[PDB]
């Protein structure tokens, strides 16, 4: 406890409240607009998924990760890296994608001979179909002919809660010709091709629309917290200050006085 | 197709005749 | 009937329907 | 107004007594007149300082930070003789400054044992253009109760207040995320909120060899009321700067019909 | 037992002495009678205290924070009959009041020195729940040897210590940031040392009223396996909520399922 040190602190703590509600406030906005365009995004990737659920798929015998470059954001990256690594285990051949820098740093090293590509520039700007595609063509255009795979990424809740999901990729034209699609008839073995790149693009854009709004709310909230911690650490210092410049005096009068008596 | 162009390209060109490139490629 | 977009080429799908909608000769035949 | 002076040239003694001279005079406008007399020590905080040089000079220990030993009844034997007798009363108005900027220092923190109220002025209110330049968050005093104020009066300023509170939040959003997310009933408490920050200004007579304004002595009844209404939402028609530097709601009014 | 008093109504006098009294009845059984005798002082730091009051009238310069220049001397002629010898041996548990909670004060800071052992109450671990509120990296003793303790003793006290003092570098930014940020790895440490921190705790007969719980007394092995597995992340997958106030670690798996 020197009114140095305690000066020290303060000074760094006063910069990381201000720099912290900044990024907070920043934050609110990149999600309230998230949010929105959330509505629509759901819908149209709800429906890419409509054909599937509503009618059986499954394989006989890729894991995508997404999130973003940015941290402080609690633990968006830490939990799909998490059921990453998971996967990757309990499988069956095994090869990855990471969309966001994030994610090529955490479930990495242990998995880079486990790498097919990975993405940058993810986060900052708000993502769009165009950005999909290209992660779909960038996959099409691999030599890796996936049987099956899967998308890993953080479904939004509301703004203190999301929930890192799973979704399956039978992309595999050749699953997509399996009894249960006897059912639709009139299908040229590769008009399928087109519906199945399509429905490649849409699923990945699905989660990378989910993903930004989970991002952008835990950021904030993650954000509000530091914040407010900083500024309860401002407030406490400060006290604890005043209390040892107090004291100091006194103590430092107490010894001249006991100094002079003692004469 | 045969001329190598893909479904999701062929989209693209008439999504664009009737959007953001953010993205950035990191092949290593 | 369910059809989008950023609002709300491509594709279309009847199960309840779905309409989903997103080199010099494809140029020419959007345009 | 008498003046009464302990320049900063006076010995110790001096700057020490200049309060109780003062205090003297003040007792007599209550206490062979009868009045409700004001007191002004600008500033308290020299006042104990005065105090401490005495008794460092009258060779006493000093006690924790330097201070006298008898900070507390030096301090005692004047701040007693100030208040309301039978036969009138004393208020008085002392400009504190806190050392160190910290409140629990000996010198403040003894002086606050005495105060029944705080009227903080404030730069940034200042800025708004807004005067008198009072905080209306900050200022605070002892006899806001309803037990004291009744309740009319003790609502309707935690009414003020809460707005002026809640606008405060939305201050934040607003230049960021740009003023529109904002309800029917979040832009109902800004517009009133900002109505109010205007209410709470007023012209002085004092300065009216300079303002070129009217002075207003708004009254109690008439505070009440004028807050009350701007709550109830009687003026949201109105616009904000019929309200600025004004004295009664009813001018408020009529400003309004002089800006069309 | 035999009851020797001399409490917070006596004069100075009688609180620097009775120390010496209950000391001298333990005294004669260790030597008269070669006798185990158990000696139990509350509070030892009150002997020193009685002798700072009365250190100015013997008129005696101060020494630091106005304690009497005999402080050491005091303490040590005082101390060094409560030991046990070759005739009789005297366990001997003293509470030491620390004042203001500063551990650097004359009294608790030379009082150090004459223990085999100290258990260092926490004013910040208490107010966190845990009882008894000791500091795990401050309390010490003579015996925590591996020559004599055994090793398996010795290395879980040691793995113990080692991951709370982890914890401990890791909590500043955990402070401003929380745990979002931090290694999975550094994350383990964390839980681990959450529930290593909780597993701390325990119920005593004698607080019972107070823990709402039935007193526990957990047995060395019990102890030192408890925290064996705990270390060893035998129990990574229960709550810290089912190791706070139990006593063996059995109880603490229950806790976990009645949690569900």
């Amino acid at each position: 406890a020197t009114l140095k040190d305690i000066t020290r602190r303060l000074k760094s703590i006063k910069n990381i409240q201000k720099i912290t509600k900044s990024m907070k406030m920043v934050a609110a906005a990149k999600y309230a607009r998230a949010e929105r365009e959330l509505k629509p995004a759901r819908v149209y990737g709800v429906g890419s998924l409509a054909l599937y659920e509503k009618a059986d798929i499954k394989t006989p015998e890729l894991i995508i990760g997404v999130s973003s470059d940015r941290g402080l954001c609690g633990a968006i990256h830490s939990s799909v890296a998490k059921q990453m690594k998971s996967e990757a285990a309990n499988l069956k051949e095994v090869k990855i994608i990471g969309v966001g820098d994030k994610i090529r740093s955490i479930l990495h090293r242990t998995h880079s001979d486990q790498f097919l590509v990975t993405f940058k520039e993810v986060g900052r700007r708000p993502p769009t179909f165009g950005d999909a595609s290209v992660i779909a063509l960038e996959l099409l255009n691999s030599g890796y002919e996936f049987d099956e795979g899967s998308i890993i990424f953080n479904r939004f809740r509301s703004v203190i809660s999301y929930k890192t999901e799973e979704k399956p990729i039978f992309s595999l034209d050749t699953i997509s010709s399996a009894e249960s699609m006897s059912i639709y008839d009139d299908i040229d073995a590769d008009v399928l091709r087109n519906y199945q790149e399509y429905s490649l693009a849409n699923i990945i854009y699905y989660s990378l629309k989910e993903s930004t709004t989970s991002e952008q709310s835990a950021r904030m909230t993650a954000m509000d917290n530091a914040s407010k911690n900083a500024s309860e650490m401002i407030d406490k210092l400060t006290l604890t200050f005043n209390r040892t410049r107090q004291a100091v005096i006194t103590k430092e009068l107490i010894e001249i006085i006991s100094g002079a008596a003692a004469l | 197709r045969q001329a190598g162009l893909s479904y999701i390209r062929y989209s693209q060109i008439c999504a664009k005749a009737v959007s953001g490139s953010t993205i950035k490629i990191v092949k290593v | 009937f369910t059809f989008a977009s950023t609002q709300v080429s491509g594709s279309v799908t009847v199960n309840s329907v779905q309409l989903l909608a997103e080199e010099i000769q494809i140029r020419i035949e959007a345009n | 107004v008498a003046l009464v002076y302990g320049q900063m040239n006076e010995p110790p003694g001096a700057r020490a007594r200049v309060a109780l001279t003062g205090l003297t005079v003040a007792e007599y406008f209550r206490d062979q007149e009868g009045q409700d007399v004001l007191l002004f020590i600008d500033n308290i905080f020299r006042f104990t300082q005065a105090g401490s040089e005495v008794s460092a000079l009258l060779g006493r220990i000093p006690s924790a930070v330097g201070y006298q030993p008898t900070l507390a009844t030096d301090m005692g034997t004047m701040q007693e003789r100030i208040t309301t007798t039978k036969k009138g009363s004393i208020t008085s108005v002392q400009a504190i400054y806190v050392p160190a900027d910290d409140l629990t220092d000996p010198a403040p923190a003894t002086t606050f044992a005495h105060l029944d109220a705080t009227t903080v002025l404030s730069r940034a209110i200042a800025e708004l253009g807004i005067y008198p330049a009072v905080d209306p968050l900050d200022s605070t005093s002892r006899i806001m109760d309803p037990n004291i104020v009744g309740s009319e009066h003790y609502d309707v300023a935690r009414g003020v207040q809460k707005i002026l509170q809640d606008y405060k939040s939305l201050q934040d959003i607003i230049a960021i995320l740009g003023m529109d997310e904002l309800s029917e009933e979040d832009k109902l408490t800004v517009s009133r909120a900002r109505k109010i920050q205007r209410f709470l200004s007023q012209p002085f007579q004092v300065a009216e060899v300079f303002t070129g304004h009217l002075g207003k002595l708004v009254p109690l009844k008439e505070t009440i009321k004028g807050f009350q209404q701007i709550l109830a939402g009687e003026y949201d028609h109105l616009p904000e700067q019929a309200f600025y530097m004004v004295g009664p709601i009813e001018e408020a009014v009529a400003k309004a019909d002089k800006l069309a």
